[PDB]
RNA sequence: AAAUUGAAGAGUUUGAUCAUGGCUCAGAUUGAACGCUGGCGGCAGGCCUAACACAUGCAAGUCGAACGGUAACAGGAAGAAGCUUGCUUCUUUGCUGACGAGUGGCGGACGGGUGAGUAAUGUCUGGGAAACUGCCUGAUGGAGGGGGAUAACUACUGGAAACGGUAGCUAAUACCGCAUAACGUCGCAAGACCAAAGAGGGGGACCUUCGGGCCUCUUGCCAUCGGAUGUGCCCAGAUGGGAUUAGCUAGUAGGUGGGGUAACGGCUCACCUAGGCGACGAUCCCUAGCUGGUCUGAGAGGAUGACCAGCCACACUGGAACUGAGACACGGUCCAGACUCCUACGGGAGGCAGCAGUGGGGAAUAUUGCACAAUGGGCGCAAGCCUGAUGCAGCCAUGCCGCGUGUAUGAAGAAGGCCUUCGGGUUGUAAAGUACUUUCAGCGGGGAGGAAGGGAGUAAAGUUAAUACCUUUGCUCAUUGACGUUACCCGCAGAAGAAGCACCGGCUAACUCCGUGCCAGCAGCCGCGGUAAUACGGAGGGUGCAAGCGUUAAUCGGAAUUACUGGGC
């Protein structure tokens, strides 16, 4: 029946800022949001083949729903970082996204193949800016271009990769005196942290003795699971280096569907254990449609991760949120774009349903009896509104269907022809977001269309106050409250509605893409 | 293609090569008889007709043409050679 | 190969076949040369749930008509030795 | 074509799409169609309580 | 598919007694059966041709508990049949199973007979029929099917089945809970007030 | 015996009338849509528009009992792996079950789809002659003998792949000559000429080169005449509208000769005649698949061709052919086009009007589903394999049918509403209360039938030469159902879980108040509303239908209103 045991299932997300390395590392993975699976036995053919479900994400603040609507389907998070920048405002964003869904994070500090790349500095950057408390799993060997491998704090070896063939024929090495002292330092600072899983580990180490790496890896995995720490690794996906050991760390610390407590559901309203459910092949079927897509080929394709249960090709299901009846014809699970039809999915899988004409994003698919709601009822608010018009005044039906389908796909992208005059206005989350929407309209549902033309409240870092207010006073903007919180400053301003027209993008370039706002008609 | 009707494509091409061979040979013998008949040598035409007759009947037997077509050839040629003198 | 087969008339979950001597090309329910008795597989007190037309079946099978599996079985059951 | 808007009160702007049926008005000379109320963003007559299927009014509780 | 309402409203709209109440006490003492059910029932409508035809047809429909669909069918047959259309129609109406149940007791009303038929409490010659429209055939039985007796309501209905014109085609057994259908009622075996020709012309209009 | 027995009017021109005359309504019907509402079951139905254009997933394979053979699994054989000469498993051997790819046979022309084209090359009805027909069947025979190859398996190369220049080849029921064949072909005659293939099962022998030979039977092969079937062809009648389409036609009509076809034929070529069709509508133009039938009608007739069945036609568009018994071929070939996809840039690959499904268009039409258990169909000795045929399941009140949503009782004729002549009436036995029942839904348990067969064993004969081996016909044995938590049956609880839609001026069944004031609004027709509106809106009441109701659209009727039946100037 089940091809791979549930314990040999990793549901990992690759989320970071922009161009931090996400897609590159994902390609190195396929060698050694787009959901895609792989079979990574191990680095030494150990760890009988695991099935790692990887959900590659965007890092743009425009597509923040495309990552938050996968965070609460994922079980683990692989937060990528660049080595020259480390924590960016975009990195802080997806970080808060993952903290909202309490994902057990590890980190992967990519771009050690660049000048100015550092590892210690980026670890401390994470510890200071975000708030995480990181345990360095690796330590780079080779500063910027000399980067050849890393040292482990468990194996105490050097995995210096062979650069003749891309990154596969790595060698294990003698961890030489290039860095063999800081290695010891951080190895001890790792042991001292893995001791933080039980009193019987305090008594274990405090005997003046270093415990065994087996029960150190188990302990650190416990810590990641309880979100107590975060394990950071070190690689270079572009120089084909460090990726396979990040995959090892994924196998060794990230959770399987059973390494967590059950998923708590709701029977008809909030009950004591209303529909708490655990990942098992024998449960009643329950899932969560984390993504709606618009198939180029079909125009409809629903992603879902089965939490508890086993559904089949043809099984009827209950839209417990919508209180309706859904059925199955084609189930496809494959790489980012390809589609390999299968027959049934078990708990812990991620597949694409078809003909699912009713379920919207975040709505729970389940058998006629399973949870009425499964959490996930919150996604952001559009921040940018523009109007639009096709080349011929009368193709507005084509345009309305295109922008009803794309709006179904992106719940953070509205459309409503405001009945003030008649104008069909489009509300996305970013300038590039709306560019993407318009070009998808021109390309998929081909209609060439040219775009056109309160008490605000803003938060921002307490360094860009002068400019944002200069910008607010630059606009016809009177203000309300000069109050500063603690992680920033809350600005309140009364500005026109025919105005600001791009205030989000003006604000993002102005605030270092680290500010939010709201403008709801005083 | 899609199915293994490509096998039948190969076989049809091969059979076309062979049938074209044999039909060309047969039609050539009949061209010989017709050139004799338009030459007028009732005896040379007779030899040519007796040369083609087993060929065309053997082909009809093989199925390359029909019994009726072979018999039609033989009847036309007998009529011609008999009026040929 | 002129067959003599059952033609599957009736209703859903309640069949009623008609023994039809038809060219084996045409569809089951489709074109047929002649019908020789019926067959009702769901009878309790009806006309045996079967009736054939044996002189015409014999005429056909003398003309070389092939008899299907169930129609052979029905000739068996009609011939009271089976 | 011209088409009546039956009932009491509508919301029809110039770009609203509506469903058109048959049935003239007999005193508007040249109007031979009726706007199907309660279909295609042409909402049904507010505060109707009798013949609500016509004028597309969902059953109040009352 | 069943008129769940005030039966006496129907009866006094017809003016006559359509028996939808157990004829055990009275008709006037339960409902003021001379005036139409409205607040304008004291008034008098003229009752033109179509009025009297519809009113007779509705009287029959309300007596037998049949709805307009399947009453059109009870006319379509008995128009297809041979003989008098209206007589064949009244016969096809007396053949209904709740009809013969009522006329043989086991329920003081056609609606009680409907519940009797429907709750699998009846057995036309042993075979449990529960289709209240089952057109019972002559020379057949009704067999009230033990565990459906001595519920005291079939007993009360058997007791109250007297004081009523005894059907010339039934031969009930009153406690043995058998009852036959020896032959279909002819014309004169019924109320004789029901002008079946009115209904025939209503449906052939 | 019965196969019918069937024909209704109303409103509206007028101050009123009678006619003429149109409009409108009452009916039946629908592949329906929309609004409101919606419990169940059964049986049906379901892209009417874009023959728009399609991604993928399946829709045609099968035979090892034709052959060469061994890629995969298994059985074994030899082990000096594993080892306690092994049960604790090393490789070679097609040897055997078997089987990837390959040669070969049969199928792939069926079944499934759509109605674009097609006004007659089509269809329907009824005849006819100038024909061919795989598989199926009957009759008579033959089934000697031999060669060269040729795929796979592979020498020199190409090619991302598809898949080619040469070769080394080796088989066959692949191909080829010969011998032989006449009630077969040609020929008036004489006469000349034409085919084939073998495979399997066991066995008394008895012979070997453990190849087998040999005797049998089971199939298969070749020829001819038959049947059945299927198909091709011809003819006559009929099968739309437009004459605001009257001339059209030059292979055109025919004749002769050659050629072609399975077959007759201007089918075709070359001559020759100058004919041929046309007011019975030729020609052109628009539209259209046709039929049984479906709706309607008392009929005659009108409209229609969804389902189902027969015929035709098409397969992305245009053309041609090849193989074959059968095609000018949905899931084959080639070319030209448009389109789409793949590419390493060098090249290719495809055609959902198959089943789902999709964009789109539209008022509007479903499941990228489960089985081949039934019945069929291809292959096969069978077993079996395959079948998006077919059987079932899903969705949707789309239709028809059936059932339920309680039954009896109940006068303080309650409260409340509404009307009121202020008495009261109506709501209304209606509710409540009391008694009883639990259909269906919901739980729980039992449980037909669609299942015939097939296979293994057995016996009897037929069988031979042999109790073998094959049939055939009984006996036993284990069994085969997707539907399926089947139908149906039994128990559990309690009236709980189940009623809405339109209408109420006349046609037309069913009335009052209030608020409104030619406004807002209604209206199928006539018409209503400008201060006492049963016509609008609400309320109370009532009428009809009911899990539907109404609206719109469409057909016939009514309409004797295209009048043939059956009208008028
Ligand atoms: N130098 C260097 N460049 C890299 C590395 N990883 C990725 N890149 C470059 O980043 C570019 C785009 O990054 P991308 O994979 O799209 O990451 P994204 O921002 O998450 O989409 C590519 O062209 C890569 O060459 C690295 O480790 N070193």
């Amino acid at each position: 029946a089940r091809t791979t045991p549930i314990a040999r299932y990793r549901n990992i997300g690759i989320s970071a800022h922009i161009d931090a390395g996400k897609t590159t590392t994902t390609e190195r993975i396929l060698f050694y949001s787009a959901a895609t699976t792989a079979f990574w036995s191990g680095m030494a053919k150990q760890y009988e083949p695991h099935r790692i479900n990887i959900i590659d994400t965007p890092g743009h603040v425009d597509f923040t729903i495309e990552v938050e609507r996968s965070m609460r389907v994922l079980d683990g998070a692989v937060m990528v970082y660049c080595a020259v920048g480390g924590v960016q405002p975009q990195s802080e964003t997806v970080w808060r996204q993952a903290n909202k869904y309490k994902v057990p994070r590890i980190a992967f500090v990519n771009k050690m193949d660049r000048m100015g790349a550092n590892f210690l500095k980026v670890v401390n950057q994470i510890k200071t800016r975000l708030g995480a408390n990181p345990v360095p799993l690796q330590l780079a060997i080779g500063a910027e271009e000399h980067f050849t491998g890393v040292v482990d704090l468990v194996k105490m070896k050097a995995i210096n990769w062979n650069d003749a063939d891309q990154g596969v024929t790595f060698e294990y090495e003698d961890i030489p005196a290039d860095m063999v002292e800081l290695a010891n330092e951080w190895h001890q600072n790792l042991i001292e942290s893995a001791a933080e899983a039980s009193e019987e580990l305090m008594e274990k180490y405090l005997g003046g003795e270093e415990l065994t790496e087996a029960e150190i890896k188990g302990a650190l995995r416990q810590r990641v699971l309880n979100n107590e720490i975060i394990l950071v690794t070190c690689g270079s996906a572009f120089k084909n280096k460090g990726v396979q050991a990040m995959l090892d760390a994924v196998i060794d610390y990230l959770p399987s569907p059973v390494d967590v407590p059950a998923i708590n559901g709701i029977l008809d309203d909030g009950k004591d254990t209303p529909a708490e459910r655990h990942a098992s092949d024998d449960e009643p079927f329950s899932a969560l449609a984390f993504k709606i897509a618009t198939d180029p080929f079909v125009g409809n394709l629903t992603f879902f991760r089965v939490y508890s249960g086993v559904v089949n090709s043809g099984d009827t299901v209950l839209n417990s949120v919508k209180a309706a009846r859904e059925r199955f014809g084609r189930i496809v699970q494959m790489h980012a774009n390809k589609r390999e039809e299968i027959k049934e999915v078990r708990a812990g899988d991620i597949a694409a349903a078809i003909g699912l004409k009713d379920v919207t994003t975040g709505d729970t698919l389940c058998d006629p009896d399973a949870p009425i709601i499964l959490e996930r009822m919150e996604f952001p608010e559009p921040v940018i509104s523009i109007a639009v018009e096709p080349k011929t005044k009368a193709d507005q039906e084509k345009m309305g269907l295109a922008l009803g389908r794309l709006a179904k796909e992106d719940p953070s992208f509205r459309v409503w022809t405001d009945e003030e005059s008649n104008q069909t206005i489009i509300a996305g989350m970013g300038e590039l977001h709306l560019d993407i929407i318009v070009d998808r309209m021109k390309r998929e549902f081909n209609v060439e269309a040219n775009v056109g033309k309160m008490k605000v409240e803003v938060e921002t870092p307490e360094e860009n106050t002068g400019d944002v207010i200069g910008d607010l006073s630059r606009r016809r903007g009177m203000l309300k409250g000069q109050e500063s919180e603690v992680t920033g400053v809350k600005i309140h301003a009364e500005v026109p509605l025919s105005e600001m027209f791009g205030y989000a993008t003006q604000l993002r370039s102005l605030t270092k893409g680290r500010a939010s706002y709201t403008m709801e008609f005083l | 293609n899609i199915k293994s009707a490509k096998k039948r494509a190969i076989q049809s091409e091969k059979a076309r090569k062979h049938n074209a061979s044999r039909r060309s040979m047969m039609r050539t013998f009949i061209k010989k008889v017709y050139a004799a008949i338009e030459a007028g040598d009732k005896a040379a035409a007779q030899k040519a007709f007796n040369e083609m007759q087993p060929i065309v009947d053997r082909q009809a037997a093989k199925g390359l043409i029909h019994k009726n077509k072979a018999a039609r050839h033989k009847a036309n040629l007998t009529a011609q050679i008999n009026k040929l003198a | 190969m002129v067959t003599i087969r059952l033609a599957r008339h009736g209703a859903k979950k309640r069949p009623f076949y008609q023994v039809v001597v038809a060219d084996s090309r045409n569809a089951r329910n489709g074109r047929f040369i002649e019908r020789v008795g019926f067959f009702n597989p769901i009878a309790s007190e009806k006309e045996e749930g079967t009736r054939l037309d044996l002189d015409r079946i014999a005429h056909w099978v003398g003309q070389g008509a092939t008899i299907s599996d169930r129609v052979a079985a029905l000739i068996k059951e009609v011939n009271k030795a089976a | 074509v011209t088409s009546y808007i039956g009932g009491e009160g509508h919301n029809l702007q110039e770009h609203s799409v509506i469903l058109i049926r048959g049935g003239r008005v007999k005193d508007l000379p040249g109007v031979r169609y009726h706007t199907v109320r309660g279909a295609l963003d042409c909402s049904g007559v507010k505060d109707r309580k009798q013949a609500r299927s016509k004028y597309g009014v969902k059953r109040p509780k009352a | 598919a069943r008129y769940l309402g005030p039966k006496l409203k129907l009866s006094r709209r017809e003016g006559t007694d359509l028996f939808l109440k157990s004829g055990v006490r009275a008709i006037d003492t339960k409902c003021k059966i001379e005036q139409a059910p409205g607040q304008h029932g004291a008034r008098k409508p003229r009752l033109s041709d179509y009025g009297v035809q519809l009113r007779e047809k509705q009287k029959v429909r309300r007596i037998y508990g049949v709805l307009e669909r399947q009453f059109r069918n009870y006319y379509k047959e008995a128009a297809r049949l041979k003989g008098n259309t209206g007589e064949n129609l009244l016969a096809l109406l007396e053949g209904r199973l709740d009809n013969v149940v009522y006329r043989m007791g086991f329920g003081a009303t056609r609606a009680e007979a409907r519940q009797l038929v429907s709750h699998k409490a009846i057995m036309v010659n042993g075979r449990v029929v529960n289709i209240a429209s089952y057109q019972v055939s002559p020379n057949d039985v009704v067999s009230i099917r033990e565990k459906a007796k001595k519920q005291s309501r079939v007993k009360a209905a058997l007791e109250l089945a007297e004081q009523r014109e005894k059907p010339t085609w039934l031969e009930v057994d009153a406690g043995k809970m058998e009852g036959t259908f020896k032959r279909k009622p002819e014309r004169s075996d019924l109320s004789a007030d029901i002008n079946e020709h009115l209904i025939v012309e209503l449906y052939s209009k």
